């Protein structure tokens, strides 16, 4: 039995008392409960049950409809280059670029959410981004990734993009909104992935030498890797305040607004209803909409919520890094001629091919060179023997007669 | 009550060696021995593992109209700084009500990256390797495989024949006291001890075990003042030491090791290091032998060499005529060390002839062939081969 905590009580993680539709009923309370169990071993059992909605007023069961995106949201964050070198509050802000995959695949994290609509429904042809105060829908086709030239996007899900990029010094992620306006974010990133094996090739072969390599799996499933999430900070909005003749009028519009004025009387407060600040000017006041019903990635580009302390949750992420196999081509066997304690090879590489050799005695004297084009190599074969490795081929061994 | 045959072969894999077993009063026996593999497996003691680090940076604490306070947190490379006079902006305007007296608390720490389970290098303390050998023996017309420790103590019995392999003439190993393992590659490296790793170098992050919760970190992490009206956590840090080592490691032991060593992992071992010789002890059982009287007697022997080429392989052909007393199996062996015969045993019957394959380096090869208990002289004029270089030992 795995146990979770709620205020002064303990309960089974998979069975919170709020069920069914914990989040739909009380969004703030559900997220607060999840944050209180972040360190508990049964946190993911609680996350699954709390973010699943199978209501009573329904014929069928939707007990497998766990959707983490009902609690999370796309956001606006700092980007140093939104185009032409100018910084902006970007709806496609770059968070982190991961390049641990030896196959060259890049795992990119952005402020928007791909494959999710504003109503939380999953749709691969759609994308959701933060448009001013409210999230909006955009096309997946308009999404692009580029370094020095365009990238091949291999997978997209939520805040994550998988891409195969050519050599570059910057990384750009962009999209086209509903109003046909292009939005992009550029970060300095040195991309020049190392060679898998001993041959620098362009296209992936169907057959070849099986070599160990790592990749970010194209599986949409989120089971191993994770990110930290928390409630967003107060969202500043000047449009909430208006000048009522010669005073300040704060219109909430069915929202929870935190206000503060540089005037006397009831100048501050967390209001759910409309408030008026008499003998005050609109410039002397600060107004912001609170977000206690939603979760957001623990972004260093967004400020922390001042009200709550170190309160945080965690969510599983798609495309984890995994050990796989990479197929590499084997360079064609060279034309070999012999001489007294000497081997002559006529190398004809189709791409950069690594040539290495060593003596099979006490003094190996290891030597290596990357063969770019047609080159004749003269090698001395000692009495002990000579071992020659030409690209991804198995080592050739030579001995004198 | 068998017979112990003791011989010494060079520690070279893929070379068949012929040994003549001569038990007094018993017909000679020819045994073919070939080393299939020689494994040197060192005892490993894991010091730590290293991988790419992760700089954990949460949302900065922007205290509007107040002063934030940094506290000492027991986390690897924990960095905390409170910046005064900040006025950050969000899309809809200023985040703080106050013009002055706003502070930003920037905090960061280092931990293992999500990649550490998949992409990692292990630091091992390698000591006193146990030598093992796989030997193919052509015994009684059949190939038998003997796997034994080459210490001269481990007795392995196959078909009643007791085998004692070693001790190795050379105690040489391609592995140093300290080694580093990355996937299928092994490196001789005097790696920094745990808690001594340098920034941007191998060991900038150190984890005793891959499951370890607490890690050592020395990445030179320094937090910087954020840009005017900008919410972000700028910092300076030395790049991943593991990522740097991956490109700076050079060629692994499989490519650099002397004596043609092959290097394998899971477990870490040196395979087919052609160094020194290997003594072999075979306690051949009583039943395997045939008495001289019970074996055919050969007379009127003559040898003719119609074709010979002096090379590393069996380039010589010899036709030996004989007069056998009875039908039976006879052992074939060269009495001259400069010539070696491919055949170990042939069937004889009366006034007939046998064909053997021989290898020699001599242009004028004069050698004696012992078929059963009778010797025959072979005169051979061997010619040079087409190639000065060959692809077999
Ligand atoms: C947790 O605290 C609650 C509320 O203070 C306790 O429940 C109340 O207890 C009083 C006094 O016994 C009752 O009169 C109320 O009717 C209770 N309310 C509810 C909603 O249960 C509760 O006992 C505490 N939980 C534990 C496990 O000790
Ligand atoms: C015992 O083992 C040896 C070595 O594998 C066998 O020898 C030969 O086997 C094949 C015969 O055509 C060839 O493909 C090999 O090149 C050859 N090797 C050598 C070193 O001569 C031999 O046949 C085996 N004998 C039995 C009885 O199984
Ligand atoms: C990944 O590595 C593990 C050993 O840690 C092994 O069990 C597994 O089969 C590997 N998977 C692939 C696809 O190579």
């Amino acid at each position: 039995p795995v146990m979770c905590l709620l205020a002064n009580t303990t309960f089974p993680c998979s069975q919170p008392p709020c069920t069914p539709c914990c989040y739909e009923k009380e969004p703030e309370e559900t997220l607060r409960m999840l944050e209180d169990n972040v360190m508990r071993p049964g946190y993911y059992q609680l996350l699954q049950a709390s973010l699943t909605c199978s209501p009573h007023r329904q014929r069928e069961s939707t007990k497998d409809n766990f959707n983490v995106y009902k609690a999370t949201r796309p956001y606006l964050a700092h980007c140093p280059d939104c185009g032409e070198g100018h910084s902006c509050h970007s709806p496609v802000a770059l968070e982190r670029i991961r390049n641990e995959a030896t196959d060259g695949t890049l795992k990119i994290q952005v402020s928007l959410q791909i494959g999710i609509k504003t109503d939380d429904s999953h749709d691969w042809t759609k994308l959701r981004y933060m448009d001013n105060h409210m999230p909006a829908d955009a096309e997946r086709a308009g999404l692009f990734v580029r370094t020095s030239a365009p990238c091949t996007i291999t997978g997209t899900m939520g805040h994550f993009i998988l891409a195969r990029c050519p050599k570059g010094e910057t990384l750009t992620v962009g999209f086209t909104d509903s109003r046909k306006i292009s939005h992009s974010c550029t970060h300095p990133f040195h991309h020049d992935p190392p060679v898998i094996g001993r041959e620098k090739f362009h296209s992936r072969p169907q057959h070849g030498k099986e070599l160990p390599c790592s990749t970010y799996v194209q599986s949409t499933a989120a089971t191993t890797e994770e990110i930290e999430v928390h409630m967003p900070p107060d969202t500043p909005d000047r449009t909430l305040m208006s000048q009522q003749s010669g005073n300040v009028k704060i219109t909430v519009n069915g929202q929870t607004v935190r206000y503060k004025c540089n005037c006397g009387g009831s100048n501050e407060g967390l209001t759910t209803t409309d408030k008026v600040i008499n003998n005050c000017k609109v410039d002397q006041c600060h107004a912001a909409v609170t977000n206690h019903k939603k979760w957001q990635y623990n972004s260093p580009l967004v400020p922390r919520n001042a009200e709550l302390g170190d309160r945080k949750g965690k969510i599983h992420i798609p495309f984890p890094l995994a050990n796989v196999t990479c197929r590499v081509p084997k360079a064609r066997n060279p034309t070999v001629t012999y001489g007294k304690n000497q081997v002559i090879m006529l190398l004809y590489p189709d791409h950069p091919t690594l040539l290495s050799y060593r003596n099979m005695g006490e003094e190996p004297n290891y030597q290596e060179e990357w063969v770019m084009h047609k080159k004749e190599v003269v090698l001395t074969v000692p009495t002990e023997g000579l071992e020659v490795t030409w690209g991804n081929n198995e080592p050739y061994k030579y001995w004198p007669q | 009550g068998g017979y112990e045959h003791v011989t010494v072969i060079p520690n070279t894999v893929g070379v068949p060696y012929k040994t003549l077993v001569n038990r007094p009063g018993y017909s000679p026996m020819v045994l073919e021995m070939e080393l299939l593999s020689v494994t040197l497996e060192p005892t490993l003691s894991l010091d730590y593992i290293t991988c790419e680090y992760k700089t954990v940076i949460p949302s900065p604490y922007v205290k509007c109209c107040g002063t934030a306070e940094c506290k000492d947190k027991n986390l690897p490379d924990y960095s905390c700084k409170v910046f005064t006079g900040v006025y950050p902006f969000m899309w809809g305007g200023a985040y703080c009500f106050c013009d002055a007296e706003n502070t930003q608390l920037s905090e960061a720490h280092v931990e293992k990256s999500e990649s550490c389970k998949t992409e990692f290098a292990s630091a091992y303390r390698a000591h006193t390797a146990s030598a093992s050998a796989k030997l193919r023996v052509l015994y009684q017309g059949n190939n038998i495989t003997v796997t034994a420790y080459a210490n001269g103590d481990h007795a392995v019995t196959v078909k009643d024949a007791k085998f004692i392999v070693g001790p190795m003439s050379s105690a040489w190993t391609p592995f140093d006291n300290k080694i580093v393992v990355y996937k299928g590659d092994v490196y001789n490296m005097d790696y920094p001890p745990f808690g001594a790793g340098r920034p941007g170098q191998f060991g900038d992050i150190q984890s005793r075990t891959p499951e370890s919760k607490d890690v050592y970190a020395n990445t030179q992490l320094v937090l910087q003042r954020p840009a005017a009206g900008t919410v972000h956590v700028p910092y300076s840090q030395a790049p991943s030491g593991f990522k740097y080592w991956l490109k700076e490691r050079g060629a692994s032991l499989q490519h650099t090791a002397p004596f043609g060593c092959q290097i394998a992992t899971n477990p870490v071992r040196a395979v087919n290091c052609a160094v020194g010789n290997m003594p072999i002890s075979i306690d051949i059982p009583e039943a395997a032998f045939t008495r001289v009287v019970d074996a055919p007697s050969l007379t009127d022997m003559s040898c003719e060499v119609p074709a010979c080429t002096h090379s590393s392989d069996f380039g010589g052909v010899a036709i030996i005529k004989y007069a056998a007393s009875k039908k039976g199996k006879c052992a074939v062996h060269s009495m001259t060390n400069a010539v070696t015969i491919r055949e170990a045993e042939i069937e004889v019957e009366g006034n007939s002839q046998l064909q053997i394959s021989f290898s020699t380096a001599l242009a004028s090869a004069e050698f004696r062939v012992q078929v059963c208990s009778t010797q025959v002289h072979c005169a051979a004029e061997c010619h040079p081969p087409k190639d000065h270089i060959v692809n077999y030992p």
